[PDB]
């Protein structure tokens, strides 16, 4: 039983940093928290993932740039966004997934079986 | 040898009989439980999904084939006729090829997962997972032709004919073509299973489990199960090249319901892809 809010989102200059927050409202201990991303009029794409155990994955474009960290005792999952370019622009999303191990071995065929989803909050790269 | 030919028709008759029967029962089971609950659990497919729905469509087709090979065996003669002796003959062949490749292709999505959680890579989609479905079919359809080909010169127009290409015709022949299938059917993408295990062990030892055990189960069920009956198929046409040749033939008919023990434990497989498919199916 967790809701969760995801919050952080602003405008960017293209090289600039965010850290985007998931924070739950329910424990988070078990549970595995991937973070999503929609950009306009394309499909939703996993980007990073930690297990409940504590392991992390990330996707192949945000590998050397992206951190995912948790905090149970606060029950916040962090997203470190470091040189965010244009085509970052995006609604990024949270997703929780009770069975802790599972969300992180295949995030984007196992976010379809998940109902705990948050708002998403806008990420938005631009210059000037 | 008449004492050789009364242990060639109890084994048809009960050993087959209740080997293929039992295979029918827990198969059907089996493949129905994992068929339903793929067809009202799963809402979006990944290529293990594609390759595992795969596998029991080809377990059933040869599930469908046994009332009618029970009913041959018990009865000692083949009475259903030309088309159907075809259209068996055909589905007991590719359900035994078709099930170690998909096994295969299963282990390397395993592999390219463990690396590419995200699934960005081409190999990774569920599209291309459905087009090495369709070329595994055709495949394993043409490396069963010439098997088909050879029963359509023998008299099927008769309704009461048959024939085993191990059993009937060129020696030669039938060597060759068993000796090509079991390379290219079996051993091939058993060692290639086996490298992707290997390749998988590596990865970890870097990094350094579920991906481990699907691939180890595929490779010793089908080590286990595919090994006598590939090793007696060869015996039995080499022999042909006597008590002799009938001992051979008991041994050969005893290896059939073993390499065929695949397709009613191959469900198996729905629960070691990391979905916590088993408890999706108790929820529902
Ligand atoms: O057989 C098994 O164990 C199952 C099996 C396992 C393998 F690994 C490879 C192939 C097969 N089998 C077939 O693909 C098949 C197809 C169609 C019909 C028969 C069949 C024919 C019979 O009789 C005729 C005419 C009389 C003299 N014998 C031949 C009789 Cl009695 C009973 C029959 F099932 C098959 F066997
Ligand atoms: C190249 C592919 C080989 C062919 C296999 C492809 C797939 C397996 C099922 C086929 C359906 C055929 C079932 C036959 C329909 C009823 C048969 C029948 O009516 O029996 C006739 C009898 O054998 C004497 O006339
Ligand atoms: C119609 C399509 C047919 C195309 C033809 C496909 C052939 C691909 C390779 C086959 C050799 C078997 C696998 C290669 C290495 C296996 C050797 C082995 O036994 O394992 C390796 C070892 O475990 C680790 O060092
Ligand atoms: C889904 C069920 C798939 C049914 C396979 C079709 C079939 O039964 O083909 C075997 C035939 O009886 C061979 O004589
Ligand atoms: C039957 C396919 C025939 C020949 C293989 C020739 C090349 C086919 C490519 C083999 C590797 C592959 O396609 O595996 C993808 C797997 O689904 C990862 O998700
Ligand atoms: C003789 C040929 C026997 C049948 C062969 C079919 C090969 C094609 C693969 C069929 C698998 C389709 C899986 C599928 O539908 O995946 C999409 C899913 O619906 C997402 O919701
Ligand atoms: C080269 C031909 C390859 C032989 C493959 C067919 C062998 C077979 O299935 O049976 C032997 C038959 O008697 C032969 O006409
Ligand atoms: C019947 C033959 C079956 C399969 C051959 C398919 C083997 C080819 C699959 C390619 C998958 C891949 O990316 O392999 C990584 C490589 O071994 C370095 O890491
Ligand atoms: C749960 C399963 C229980 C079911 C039990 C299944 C019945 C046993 C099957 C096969 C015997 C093995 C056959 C022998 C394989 C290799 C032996 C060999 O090479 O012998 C050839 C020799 O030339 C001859 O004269
Ligand atoms: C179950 C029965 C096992 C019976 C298996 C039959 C043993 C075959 C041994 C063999 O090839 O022996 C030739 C024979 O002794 C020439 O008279
Ligand atoms: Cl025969």
């Amino acid at each position: 039983e967790v809701q969760l809010v995801e919050s952080g989102g602003g405008l960017v200059q293209p090289g600039g940093s965010l850290r985007l927050s998931c924070e739950a409202s329910g424990t988070l201990a078990n549970y595995a928290i991937g973070w999503f991303r929609q950009a306009p009029g394309k499909e939703r794409e996993g980007v990073s993932c930690i297990s409940s155990g504590g392991s992390t994955v990330y996707s192949e474009s945000v590998k050397d740039r992206f951190t995912i960290s948790r905090d149970n005792a606060k029950k916040i999952v962090y997203l470190q966004m470091n040189s965010l370019q244009p085509e970052d622009t995006a609604v990024y999303y949270c997703a929780a997934d009770p069975f802790g191990e599972r969300l992180c071995i295949d995030p984007n065929t196992f976010a379809g079986y998940l109902e705990t989803w948050g708002q998403g909050t806008q990420v938005t790269v631009s210059s000037l | 040898c008449e004492n050789w030919l009364a242990l060639e028709n109890i084994l048809e008759k009960y050993y087959l009989s209740a080997f293929y029967g039992i295979e029918f029962i827990v198969g059907m089971l089996g493949n129905f439980t994992v068929v339903f609950g793929y067809l009202f659990c799963m809402k979006n497919w990944n290529s293990s999904n594609v390759y595992l729905f795969n596998l029991s469509i080809s377990d059933l087709a040869f599930l469908c084939t046994l009332p009618m090979l029970i009913r041959s065996y018990a009865t000692g003669n083949w009475t259903y006729g030309d088309v159907l002796c075809i259209s068996n003959r055909y589905v007991l062949h590719a359900n035994l090829y078709t099930s170690i490749l998909f096994l295969t292709f299963i282990s390397i999505d395993r592999y390219l997962l463990m690396k590419f959680p995200f699934r960005e890579h081409i190999l990774q989609k569920k599209e291309f997972a459905i087009l090495i479905s369709l070329a595994v079919w055709v495949l394993v359809t043409l490396e069963v032709l010439p098997m088909l080909t050879f029963i359509t010169s023998t008299p099927i127009e008769k309704g009461d004919s048959c024939v085993d290409y191990a059993s009937s015709g060129n020696p030669k022949y039938s060597l060759i073509y068993s000796l090509c299938l079991t390379l290219l059917g079996f051993l091939i993408p058993l060692s290639v299973m086996c490298f992707f295990y290997y390749k998988m062990v590596v990865f970890l030892k870097k990094r350094s489990n579920k991906p481990l055990r699907l691939v180890v189960l595929a490779v010793v069920i089908f080590s286990v199960l595919f090994t006598p009956y590939h090793i007696m198929r060869n015996v039995r046409i080499a022999s042909r090249l006597g008590c002799s040749q009938k001992a051979i033939n008991c041994l050969y008919i005893l290896t059939r319901p073993l390499a065929f023990l695949n397709s009613a434990v191959n469900p198996i497989f729905y629960f070691l892809v990391g979905d916590h498919f088993r408890d999706m199916l108790f929820s529902k």
